[PDB]
């Protein structure tokens, strides 16, 4: 429901998670990892009925009202460092499905593979890498969708609008 | 030399409409023309004893004697003996086997319970219980019945027999089902049925859908 | 003649915290001082068990063998030998005896099952249900409490594990308690509590009570005229 | 000469399972050639010690010995004695250990309460505590467990076992978490596991969410009118 906290600022730290020496030191945390949106994550819902048709709904209000948060970039006046700002987010994204975030998120928990076991039940095209990447070119399309829905500033050029998603 | 005298069950009659009963010879040589037969307390002989067992790998042979008699006179009480002579076995052994006649009889009563409410928050799947109580003598039979169609036996699980330590000699049994969270949300019949010899039709049966234990949360009144 | 070593049950193991193997060799011919004892696969011997059974009243000798050992001695994976020497048996006997180490584990899900509101109105008892599924292996071992002190085993009745048919090697019982519903209406929150290997700790517990539901209601009396 | 004779701690315990005690000795010379074993109260000999301490640079020859002793041998009340012997001096010291028996055990009670709901609109955070009271002795151990796992401690803390003048010699002690308020609204039990040694298993449990304090039934009346 909330938008957005204190925006970039001195204040990553490594305390958060406490006891780091996992797998090589300790680390800061960077604000798109404090700060980002998903709806089912508690175990509650647990699994979800066919698919994950929602992730699209989510990130639809990351950017919308989430990254505008007030045109802050528009006083600021640099559209492409908002545009930065949603391609850091997006790779975070290819991290979270993949089982490859370091920080002990709910979602890092096997709430991320238990759906997707579940949905390759029988194993039937195990290929969950693949699959996020074949719904990354919709996954990405709709991601500037939510961009229109900000403030009228929309630009139709491919690097602001088409990201090889292939290469990463 | 083992000789078993199966006798028939209630669920074997309810499905059957029959009253198949068999006598099992066992742990013999593998030699065939096994003197089995089936008589009343007149002695009257039975219809052949069709489907003889092969030999066993085990050197054990399998004799079976399979008769067909009307349910009244299982009901009636009386003594039916199987005969068995073998070589091995010169003495004719005896198996007068009837219904433990002389029992009391009590109603049964059946109860359905809805499934957990926290298991229905968490999404997965839901059990539904139907629990019977009350009832003598043992062996009643249980089955589901979904919306007009019988469903297979393996999607549910029944419980045997138990005598509970309060009731002298009455019994209880479960029974259990799983489906699915959603097609439970849609929760459209779901009924249980029972059999047991007490009951005035020997037929009970019990229904619970998705909003059956829901109460009401507006008492709202007016008046001008 | 029938040797028996028999394994310390978890629910025994857990109950007692006293693991003690039973070593039974009985239909022995009748004779008087035999030599039973228990020791390790290497011979680790143990303490005399006293209190040996008589003859049996069948025309055999009852020979019991009772020993103490750690639990997690126990639970390391060594073999134990009963040594039974008796008139009939030409040679010393070692019954070796292990656990089958190597089984797959599963965390089990609780549930409890207030009475129906319908079973609540012939004014004679009512029953409670504490079902246990998905556990894996089997030999669990559950009980009742009540406001901290247990009640006593003939007052609830417990099932057995059977194998589920609708997923692979899994087990699920349930336990009945019968309680009159005259104080049951009443509080007395009649906790349940399980115990399993799978568990983060072996132990776990849930609870009910007469109001455990009953959502908010709205008594909306609009008088407008 | 100072020697450290610990006990396996109760919390220690319950943690690992397999009780071991540990002897080592200070104020002494960097030299090898150090015995540290252990006896029972019939002198009984013991498993060998193994990792004894190096000429470390402190100036002191801290030779720790580690004893896997059974638990029901150090449960069974009989005390143990730290044979200590070192080249230089030849005389064994003595030190015997056991449980400080004597009063009663007590069972404790643990209440768990909801986070306050006037703190439950700044849109912050929010607070856990969970206070187990009314237990002796002392030394009880106390954690949480989340939806189905366990937490790292460095995420909350407790407090040390206080005596409570009102009652007797008694203790008590509470365990505070912070968590905030997004995911506190959505489930998340946060359930709160105590272990002491007068309870009949050892572990009791405790649980809250949202369906904790929600409100019984309301009586709004609308009497809209001119009159």
């Amino acid at each position: 429901k909330d938008k957005t906290k204190l925006d970039e600022l001195d204040e990553w730290n490594d305390m958060d998670l406490r006891g780091t020496y996992n797998k090589h030191k300790g680390v800061l945390i960077p604000p798109r990892r404090r700060q980002l949106c998903f709806s089912r994550i508690v175990r509650g819902p647990a699994n979800l009925r066919s698919l994950n048709e929602f992730k699209e709904e989510i990130l639809k209000g990351a950017q919308s009202e989430g990254k505008f948060l007030g045109n802050y970039y528009k006083e600021h006046k640099d559209k492409e460092k908002a545009l930065e700002a949603m391609k850091n987010s997006f790779y975070d994204y290819e991290d979270i499905i993949k089982g490859t975030d370091m920080l002990t998120n709910i979602e890092f928990k096997d709430i991320k593979i238990k759906l997707d076991r579940l949905l390759e039940k029988e194993t039937n095209n195990t290929k969950k890498a693949e699959d996020w990447w074949k719904t990354n070119k919709k996954s990405i399309w709709n991601a500037m969708l939510c961009g229109y829905k900000k403030s009228g500033n929309k630009i139709i050029d491919p690097s602001w609008c088409t990201i090889p998603t292939t290469e990463t | 030399i083992r000789v078993f005298a199966i006798p028939p069950s209630f669920a074997s009659i309810f499905l059957t409409k029959s009253t198949k009963l068999t006598c099992l010879v066992t742990d013999l040589t593998t030699y065939d023309s096994v003197t089995i037969s089936w008589t009343r307390q007149n002695g009257e002989a039975v219809k052949t004893h069709t489907n003889i067992s092969e030999s066993h790998p085990n050197a054990t042979f399998s004799a079976v004697g399979e008769a067909s008699i009307c349910e009244d006179d299982w009901n009636s009480g009386e003594r039916f003996t199987c005969t068995v002579t073998h070589t091995d076995l010169p003495s004719p052994l005896k198996q007068t086997i009837s219904r433990p006649k002389g029992v009391a009889l009590h109603r049964p009563d059946v109860y359905l319970l809805p499934p957990a409410r926290e298991q229905l928050n968490l999404r997965e799947s839901a059990t539904i219980t139907c629990l019977v109580t009350g009832f003598s003598p043992a062996d009643v039979f249980v089955q589901w019945m979904q919306r007009g169609q019988p469903l297979s036996p393996e999607k549910y699980v029944t419980s045997a027999p138990m005598p509970e330590p309060q009731a002298p000699g009455r019994y209880f049994a479960h029974s259990i089902l799983t489906v699915s969270e959603e097609e439970w949300n849609t929760g459209e019949t779901y009924t249980c049925v029972v059999a047991h010899e007490a009951l005035p039709n020997r037929v009970t049966e019990r229904t619970v859908d998705k909003s059956t234990g829901k109460p009401t949360l507006y008492n709202v009144s007016l008046v001008m």
